[PDB]
């Protein structure tokens, strides 16, 4: 292959899945699963029907509190959603044989509809899933019902909300795990757009599953951003096996060896490793002993520094069973790990810099919130590049019920609606099933 | 006898409205104007000032004034003004009515209680909320309440500052300060009153209007953050939290995000503007922002006074200055609101409606439209063509196409309760105007009318939205003049033929019933007229830090 | 095996700093406080009272299985879904014992569980009540605490780069202590926001500035200066220098590139 | 004295010894120690009958302010003391004026028009067509009409301060335009720097168009460059006497609008959302060059102090203590880098150890050199504030002492190096030795972009690497925080200040506020906020004319 | 130079900007690598190829 490292990819269980795999087998670029999650991702739209439904009944149109007297439309559309599901599908699919996808959930109050890929194959970006699927509901409402020509606009405005007024779907009954590309704070930052809370609600609370879905749709965005190429590829890479995919199952280890430890314990567990395994070496030794190191390998040190970072995460926030504290986790354990060592800390800096901004937006009046609403596409917590925000997924797994903007209330249908999609929920175990089906490509 | 007769009478005194012919060039040119010769003399007494630079001069470019310079009687009132007088660089009433949209913002409450009571263990009651709005008032004009050593705005320049509350929950707004307490029951009719709390419910809201300096030094998208960030001083301070724990992020979130609502939404970068802008003030919104509905019980009168401040924001003050600027559109503008020639074609087809269907006495179908919208159309091109004296007052074909439109596309919504079908007829109302005159407007006015029947009942992506949600950055919309304010009064027209409280949020409509605003919203005709006539006093001049 | 550092430097400083954070190192207690006494100064409840809960215990959330969850000990105050609660102190830049870097390093060092927030006037943890009111005793007892240079406050904190007053206490525009003239003792009359206690809690007696000096965690020009600490500034310096190569890549990601290249 | 701001530091604290680390407090009535806040008090109560019953500003609701001495504070370079609320924005006519000049000025290029004419429209362009085109746009620009009939026209006595001026890199141009509307380069700049901003801008010309203060103040900084087209093509069309509405007009509106345009503020992203003109849109380097310090003065370490001081109250105190937050807002924050003649001291100490050991540009940017330099200046800095009480409790909060000292750092490694981003690195570096140092930084988030700062400094990734002189505040690290933009605009300086270089980033920029006609003065933001600060000032704008008496 | 970027590339990306990002930074570093630019150089070429971005 490219780079001659190798891994043993491990389970969220610590328990061995695949011995010596190249590491380019778990590359967004090249591994199966990883494509196929980033497609659904893509091409992936949760209808309300219920909520269309309401919208209607009381001509609740077009976001919070707004209401439009005498245009209320009264229609049976949840007893009907089956009908009007196979209409969906007609409009949406490219022929009968494609990987268009329908599903109802929860009694037919929600539709799971994925769009064929030969649709994003031509499109230019990701919204047309949601445009596509948006006119495919309207017209399967208009047509079941014969909705009369007076009132259809008001279904049209049940389902897509203030749109065209608004540059989005402000008030919609549909939604998507990407916003537009409108709402991007950075060029190439679709991926990073899903808030923590949907992470933790998408893989059912599974900590690790959590930090490791994170870790792939952050690693990924640094490919799709031009950060991952070139001198710096292998590094994003490292990143992804160790931190997002427990990678020779360090992560497991580190965490189960300081379970009723602190944070300084885990970054003497993780410093003894990187010595052992000759990740760093003593520089200089200082006029008090103090031994000054610096890294035999810079990715594999830094992978190996965010390994022990997201394992402090667990443990501290892990001991409190409170999220709030994960901000304060990702900065101090980078600022003691570089002055226990002198080394540089994860990301050179940038994630011990986005958690001092993240700490701030949580604990203040300016802006932000809990830890739950943030994700790579927020002013406070886009600057680490893919190595931050794993933590906040794990550490809102962990929270015990100490936050108002909870998974609950942020994201309370997100688990019904994507959830049962095996490789968002099980990521690890199928991201390492993609890479057996590779390795002997590479 | 018609409308704008009297006015017509006093414009041209000594001529017969319905004469051919007149004499021009006899008027002196500039000099018949008195606004014209103060313009002149203060642009001779700048000469100092400028060093040099020329300036304002009568003898560049066109000889103003060769017929006779029109004044315009504000619709509704007794004033009798200049052109010059409505322009909203010269008029401070139509500024503060800006002012007053951009400064504020509505929060919810319920959820940071909610905060305090099940994350902090603090009780909320009548008396500590009655205590926050103590501190607020104090805290969002400027005032410091935790550290030492703060500096603080002047109190003196933002006395128009001041936050206030409201409820659906009669129980406690029995129990609220009155000092701060927007009332429901006292500012509505009882059914308006009773139409409102069934939406609103057993909700809590801030009402907070931030300086009118700040808007004029920043912008409208500095609104809701400086609500919030005072918001969360004064929930520190009233409930005496930590200044500075996890807890506060959750009210930033909620007074920025979660339960805040804006007045306008953002625009698309090619015309790039934060929230609390004009343009992305939906044309429902701004019917609701007016007050007209719970003073007047007069279909067409209440759509006349949102049509009114409709004019001055959208047209003057967003297409004409943030979109354009320059001279601008004063007169596009004000052909919507002056010598009741709008009220005439209007109050015909409200008659003709009020005959013939009954008001809201017909469901909405094609024959209702088609049949309203032309006769109300022929009614009004009829006006132009039996009063020469009307035809040379709103002189530009775009003035006439929007007025005959208006009270096309409102009649028909009076009739039958629906926005788009009184959209619909305004598209009628504009394809017959300009194949019985064999014109329309200006060179780009049709553009939206062209493409407005197709899309008045769309349902795809970019076309299909319901009236009262559209606004100026609706696609077809979001370039010309003679459009956007009469669209404010055709999403009015069905609401206030039904008698309901508001158009499409009972929260914004509530957080303008407040006689402590400094426009008055209940008449937006009135107060341009104070503003036309120098004798309204705005908000945000800085006399107390400047030189005497 | 692995000896930890905790911190570069040469001077006394430093070692006060490797002092703190060595969780082996015994803090030296200074003063003892009563629980009671401790509870009314933190301000967040009564004594006797039931710890007040925020979620249910900890055991009915759990009932999915989460094996990387169960590693990790719970400290007692999450089992039991004890509400969080704060102490905070500003700490005079006249060689208060400690300082709000040192006091964030030496939490995450010592204790489990821990939110803690640094700023240059005041400086917070946030953690279960239950096993905050451990940690509080420890953090008011010992000498990481002097009631004339380390003021327990939670608003209005104003003070750690002023001037001490005429009795040598840090100012605190609220006055939540005071000092008693008949004894030379720091009296705290009112808890960390500010509200009067009912009856006041004695702190003793402020350290002399020669202990202040000796043991402090602040470099000043007077004592100590950061100047003379050539070894601290040198791995400030590798730091800096690691980061500024790190993120321009070129040269130490140079192998990586090659790879990259074919070459 | 033995140091810049010991003068101050005696007169702020009565006369108190500097040095002296013991005080006296709680001995000053609280807010009524205070002129201004007795003032401020005075007024609420009088605003009790216009409010009507709504309470208001309280000087007894929560803290009680003054327990401490309230200061007074020095505008650096100057002789003003004043007290902090003068320097606050809304109080402040002279800072809001800064920003309306910037808000309200476009520069649009001519010779696009002019090949329009001559090309498209057969029509001849000479000096004089010019002079009268220039003459036309003076009516229009402030809102008088030159071709319709029955127009309505702006009242000229509120916009006496609309205008607009040319300029051309061609001196045999110049030389035949009218000098009432010339902005002359030859004029307004030093021999070597004319010719140097000649060498840039070639032989071509341009209009600057500085539209009213009350339309920016009544809508925003997006209107500008629209307003200016409007205008621009209505005195084309009278001075050149064109079909009133042609094809060919329309290419006079997409230069002026879009291809021939310079603005002096770009867009924001949704989450921030602001059109063109507003302040987070405009670049460090852009901000130096509205500064017009450059022009006036040879001293490196003065010129960097300036554009500090300016850049203070356009990022700190008025974006991100109101567009983007709000409230008692930021002000001190800002103050703590013009005034007291704090910063002064630390950059002067800065430039004159690099005189010593390196020269002025007397160094390549190697690593060492900024280690060395951001170090030394660092540690004298911080021991500036352990050597005299009275001034660390003067910059009271940490984020001001660490913005201050990273300044001085910053700017001496640029001194030395010529590099803005061997300046902005050694900022960085000082940072993170301050932190080490007094085991504290700034505010809560305030060193988020200073840990990620140095490996950021020379990155060459997407959205990490930028030339510093084109970072902004919406470079991503920067888009939150106080105490760093303002001082970075001082960084983007130093190098050419050092260099001698007439400007840092747009020559055009540079000459379009070279201009006496500008409300504020640019040469000196201090001198001008100063005179702000005593109500001396008189802004542009107001509505005086069209209220009642 | 014409680059056509590999629709593998574009298949695990959201959108169509990819294809300027990543060969914006290919091209960045074909230039440091090429010519050894220095570290105080570098961040110029990177403006070069992109320009204002990220403050635009
Ligand atoms: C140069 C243009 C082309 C263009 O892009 N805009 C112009 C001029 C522009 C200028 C004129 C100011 C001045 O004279 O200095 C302004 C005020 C916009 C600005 N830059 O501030 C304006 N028009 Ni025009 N413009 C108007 C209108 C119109 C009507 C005037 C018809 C008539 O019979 O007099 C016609 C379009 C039409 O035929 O329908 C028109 C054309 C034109 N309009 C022709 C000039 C026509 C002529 O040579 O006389 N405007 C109107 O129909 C009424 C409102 C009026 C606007 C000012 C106001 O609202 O107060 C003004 C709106
Ligand atoms: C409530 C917060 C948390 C928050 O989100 N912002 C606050 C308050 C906010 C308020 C304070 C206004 C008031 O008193 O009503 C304002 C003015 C912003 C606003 N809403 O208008 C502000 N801070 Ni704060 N804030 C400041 C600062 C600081 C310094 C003060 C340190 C000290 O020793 O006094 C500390 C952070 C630190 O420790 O580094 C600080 C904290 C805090 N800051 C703590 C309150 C601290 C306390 O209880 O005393 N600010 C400063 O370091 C100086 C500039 C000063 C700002 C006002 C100005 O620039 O003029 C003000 C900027
Ligand atoms: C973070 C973000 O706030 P939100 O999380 O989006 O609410 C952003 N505010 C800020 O960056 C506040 C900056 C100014 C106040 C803090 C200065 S240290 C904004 O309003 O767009
Ligand atoms: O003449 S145009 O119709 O082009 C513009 C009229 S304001
Ligand atoms: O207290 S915080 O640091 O969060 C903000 C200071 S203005
Ligand atoms: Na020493």
């Amino acid at each position: 292959p490219m780079y001659e490292d190798r891994v043993d990819l491990y389970g969220a269980d610590g328990k061995l899945l695949e011995e010596d795999v190249p590491l380019e087998a778990v590359s967004p670029l090249k591994n199966p699963t990883i494509a196929n999650l980033v497609s659904d991702v893509k091409r992936s739209v949760a209808v309300n029907l219920a909520g269309i439904e309401g919208s209607l009944r009381k001509a609740a149109l077009g976001g919070k509190s707004n209401f439009i007297p005498g245009r209320e439309v009264d229609l049976p559309i949840v007893e009907n959603a089956e009908a009007i599901a196979e209409k969906i599908k007609k409009l949406v699919q490219t022929s009968e044989d494609d990987d268009t996808n329908i599903r109802l959930i929860n009694n037919g109050q929600q539709i799971l509809v994925q769009v064929p890929t030969t649709r994003m194959g031509v499109a230019a970006d990701y919204t047309v899933s949601a445009l596509v699927t948006g006119a495919a509901v309207v017209q399967a409402i208009i047509d079941e019902f014969d909705v009369d020509m007076f009132d259809a606009n008001a279904v049209k405005t049940a389902v897509m909300g203030r749109y065209p007024q608004t540059v989005d779907f402000t008030g919609a009954n549909l939604s998507t795990l990407l916003g537009p590309p409108v709402l991007l704070e950075g060029l190439g930052y679709g991926l990073r757009n899903i808030m923590a809370n949907h992470v933790v609600a998408i893989t059912r609370k599974n900590t690790l599953n959590a930090s490791a879905l994170s870790s792939i749709l952050e690693q990924t965005a640094m490919f799709e951003t031009g950060d991952a190429v070139g001198a710096f590829e292998r590094m994003h890479l490292l990143g992804l096996a160790y931190q997002g995919l427990n990678a020779n199952n360090l992560l497991f280890d580190l965490v189960k060896e300081n379970g009723k430890g602190t944070v300084g314990t885990v970054i003497a567990s993780l410093v003894e490793r990187a010595i052992e395994d000759r990740v760093i070496k003593v520089a200089k030794e200082m006029t008090s002993g103090y031994k000054m190191y610096e890294p035999a390998d810079w990715a594999l040190w830094n992978a190996y520094a965010a390994t022990g970072l997201l394992a402090a995460t667990i443990v501290n926030v892990g001991a409190a069973r409170a999220a709030q504290g994960v901000a304060s986790t990702v900065l101090y354990y980078n600022d003691i790990l570089e002055y226990e060592t002198g080394l540089p800390g994860v990301d050179f800096g940038r994630a011990m810099g986005t958690a001092v901004g993240f700490s701030f937006f949580s604990h203040s009046i300016y802006g932000g919130g809990g830890p739950g609403i943030f994700h790579g596409n927020h002013v406070v917590t886009r600057h680490s590049k893919g190595f931050a925000l794993p933590c906040v997924a794990a550490a809102m797994c962990l929270d015990a019920g100490t936050q108002m903007f909870s998974v609950e209330k942020t994201s309370g249908l997100i688990g019904s609606v994507y959830s049962e999609i095996d490789y968002f929920r099980e990521p690890i175990v199928n991201v390492a099933k993609g890479a057996a089906e590779i390795k002997d490509q590479l | 006898k018609k409308l704008f007769l009297k006015a017509l009478k006093k414009k041209f005194e000594g001529e017969d409205p319905e004469e051919k012919s007149t004499n021009f060039y006899c008027f002196g040119g500039w000099e018949q104007s008195e606004r014209k010769r103060e313009f002149t003399e203060y642009a001779k007494k700048a000469a100092e000032k400028r060093g040099g630079i020329p300036f304002y001069n009568p003898d560049i470019g066109v000889p103003l004034g060769q017929r006779k310079l029109m004044a315009y009687r504000v619709s509704g009132t007794d004033a009798y003004v200049e052109g010059d007088d409505l322009h909203f660089v010269n008029n401070a009433a139509i500024q503060q009515m800006v002012d007053d949209i951009k400064r504020t913002v509505i929060v919810g409450m319920d959820t940071a209680h909610a905060v305090l009571e099940k994350r902090l263990g603090v009780e909320v009651t009548p008396e500590t909320i009655n205590e926050y709005m103590e501190v607020i008032n104090h805290a969002l004009p400027g005032g410091a309440v935790v550290q030492e050593h703060m500096v603080e705005v002047h109190p003196g320049i933002v006395e128009d500052c001041y936050a206030k509350v409201f409820t659906g929950d009669d129980n406690l707004a029995d129990e609220l300060d009155k000092r701060i307490l927007i009332d429901i029951n006292k500012e509505f009719p009882e059914e308006q009153a009773e139409q409102l709390k069934s939406y609103i419910g057993n909700r809590t809201y801030q009402v907070n209007r931030v300086p009118t300096i700040v808007v004029r030094a920043c912008d409208g998208g500095t609104v809701s953050r400086w609500s919030a960030m005072q918001i969360g001083m004064s929930f520190i301070s009233a409930y005496k939290l930590c200044a500075g724990e996890a807890a506060i992020a959750d009210f930033s979130f909620a007074a920025k995000h979660a339960d805040v609502i804006e007045m306008g939404t953002i625009m698309p970068a090619r015309r790039a503007r934060g929230p609390n802008e004009p343009g992305g003030v939906a044309f429902g919104t701004f019917a609701d922002i007016v007050q007209a509905s719970r003073v007047s019980d007069d279909p067409a009168n209440v759509s006349l006074e949102v049509i009114a401040g409709a004019a001055a924001l959208y047209d003057q003050v967003w297409l004409g200055s943030y979109m354009s600027g320059g001279v601008g559109f004063t007169q596009y503008a004000t052909a919507a609101y002056t010598d009741d020639i709008l009220d005439d074609f209007l109050y015909y087809g409200m008659e003709y409606v009020e005959d013939k269907f009954g008001i809201c006495g017909s469901e909405p179908t094609m024959d209702v439209v088609r049949d309203i919208s032309t006769e109300v159309t022929l009614y009004s091109l009829e006006q132009y063509e039996e009063y020469p004296t009307l035809l040379e007052d709103h002189f530009g074909g775009s003035q006439r196409a929007a007025v005959a439109a208006a009270a096309a596309g409102c009649s028909t919504a009076f009739a039958t309760g629906n926005s788009n079908a009184g959209v619909n007829g305004w598209y009628l109302s504009q394809i017959l105007h300009k194949e019985a005159h064999s014109r329309l407007g200006f060179y780009g006015y049709d553009l939206q009318d062209q493409c407005g029947a197709s899309n008045s009942l769309s349902i795809r992506s970019d076309e299909g939205l319901i009236h009262e949600l559209r606004g100026p950055n609706y696609p077809n919309y979001a370039m010309n003049v003679g459009h956007q304010p009469e669209y404010a009064g055709i999403a009015q027209a069905p609401h206030a033929a039904r008698g309901d409280a508001f158009c499409t949020n009972p929260l914004i409509k509530v957080a303008f019933a407040d006689k402590d605003l400094s426009f008055d919203f209940t008449s937006p005709r009135k107060s341009i007229a104070k503003g036309a006539l120098r004798e309204f006093i705005p908000e945000g001049e800085r006399d107390l830090i400047i030189p005497a | 095996s692995y000896k930890a550092q905790y911190t570069p430097g040469e001077t006394r400083i430093a070692e006060n700093r490797r002092k703190h954070m060595n969780p082996d190192y015994e803090l030296r207690k200074l003063r003892e406080i009563s629980d009671e006494d401790l509870v009314k100064v933190l301000g967040h409840r009564n004594p006797g009272e039931s710890y007040k809960s925020v979620h249910p215990p900890l055991d009915e959330m759990d009932f999915e299985e989460d094996i990387v969850r169960d590693l990790v000990e719970p400290i007692q105050g999450a089992k039991e879904g004890v509400r969080v609660r704060y102490i905070q102190f500003a700490d005079s830049m006249y060689n208060a014992p400690a300082q709000p870097y040192d006091r964030a390093r030496t939490y995450m060092w010592r204790y489990r569980g821990v939110d803690t927030g640094t700023l240059s006037g005041r400086q917070v943890i946030e953690m279960r009540e239950l096993d905050l009111e451990g940690v509080s005793k420890e953090l008011v007892e010992t000498e990481l605490f002097d009631p004339a240079t380390t003021g327990i406050r939670g608003a209005t904190v104003h003070g750690h780069s002023l001037r001490l007053d005429e009795n040598g206490l840090m100012f605190d525009a609220l006055q939540r202590y005071v000092f008693d003239e008949e004894t030379g003792h720091v009296v705290y009359v009112k808890e960390q926001v500010g509200r009067p206690l009912d009856e006041p809690v004695d702190m003793g007696q402020p350290l002399d500035e020669e202990e202040l000096r000796k043991i402090t965690t602040i470099y000043r020009k007077d004592n100590i200066a950061m100047r003379d600490d050539k070894e601290a500034i040198e791995v400030v310096e590798n730091i800096h220098t690691g980061r500024t190569m790190g993120g321009f890549g070129m040269d130490v990601f140079k192998e990586d590139l090659r790879k990259r290249l074919g070459d």
